[PDB]
């Protein structure tokens, strides 16, 4: 994932 | 008043209102100054909240259209018909890129004068040229990764005057090896660049890390999921 | 673009979360000729509810903000003013979803029905539709829309007598007008009186049907029994 | 709740  | 156009994105926020939130934060953005850091929370929040609901759908049209392909009879209005349904959806992805992108560039960066701003701001330009390179081809996708690849290197540059464990310099880094990973196809590079960045914050963990616990911690955790992604092909 | 083509789409809609595009790909298809399958009816319901659904959560979320914002020992009034209009915006948005349906119930869809099974599902339709808007709306004209609920239900209860008690529709029925007389009205007697009825009647023809169909009417069963636990308070 |  990436960050939020 | 300003305070009053911050609660109503808070409260578009609240409603899962993204499309308005977005509306909402331009009107602070036509104001003076920079953007506090609860302002730019909010900035962030409603372009990705929009901007996601689309990537999340691209992908699955993407996916139904490959799924249709691959069969020994091809239906060849249903390609057709998939086909003018995914290029709407990255047409509203390009209008979404291309408005904030335009922002960043016009109105945020030149703005912006402390490190913190900066880096969260090169970042979040990384990110939607990121987003655009995700369904672009060819030339126009390596255009693309040259822009997200010096907002990322801008980034990185004064991210380096950041402590360690900052949420914006970890969760720069997280998304810088994303983007190599994903959209530059280079494993080693990524895990070089993610695993750099979670080490640092190891070293940095007993170092004060406090009210960033909560944000720091989560992408600590994300990083991590990433390398055991990675390394395990 | 066939009709075959169309429902594809209304799928793909669903499968992508697009939930506006899908009601209209659905008018698209409301507009041919003859009735709708019962693959159609269902893509309808999902299109719609998941067009009211975020609003309808919406409508709470700031009503209950204005009740927080008010009952400040010292409350801004300009804050209460520009919830009370967002609120009204919201408002505004619900009813255009609601209309926009009732009118295809009332002119396309409860007329050209034929068969009984699709009957319960298109009055139950009018009934919560109108229940939704009776969710918001102020007392007297509250109680006209309550009034063309009330209708719409016992037009899909007096009919949904033909189906069998294990048919999801005639278990979805039941739970949505107990549902009615709990949340609209404010009758615990007749909700559980009425959940009761469907749930035991259930049990009974449980034998008889549900070899493929269980999932859809367990979980309606579930959620009748979770709000019979609930309402044995009265 | 109501009905899916």
């Amino acid at each position: 994932a990436s960050a939020p | 008043t300003r305070e009053d156009y911050v609660f109503m994105a808070q409260l578009n926020e609240n409603a899962e209102r993204y499309d308005e939130m977005v509306e909402t934060m331009r009107k602070i953005s036509g104001m003076e100054g920079e953007l506090s850091d609860k302002e730019r929370n909010l900035l962030s929040v409603a372009y990705k909240n929009v901007i996601g609901p689309r990537r999340a759908a691209w992908r699955i049209v993407s996916s139904i259209e490959a799924k249709e392909k691959g069969r020994q009879k091809p239906n060849a209005k249903r390609i057709e018909q998939i086909r003018v349904y995914r290029q709407k959806i990255e047409k509203e992805l390009s209008d979404i890129c291309n408005d904030i992108l335009k922002l960043l560039q016009e109105q945020f960066v030149p703005r912006s004068t402390n490190a913190d701003a900066k880096v969260f701001y090169y970042k979040m330009q990384g990110d939607y040229y990121r987003y655009l390179a995700e369904y672009s081809s060819g030339e126009d996708k390596e255009k693309i990764a040259g822009s997200a690849l010096n907002a990322y290197n801008s980034a990185f540059e004064i991210s380096q005057q950041l402590p360690p464990t900052h949420p914006i310099r970890l969760g720069l880094a997280l998304n810088f090896s994303v983007f190599y990973y994903e959209i530059l196809a280079s494993p080693d590079r990524a895990c070089e660049l993610a695993r750099k960045a979670f080490d640092a914050a190891i070293t940095d963990l007993d170092k004060l890390t406090e009210e960033s616990y909560k944000d720091s911690t989560l992408i600590m955790q994300l990083l991590r999921d990433n390398l055991n992604l990675w390394v395990t092909d």
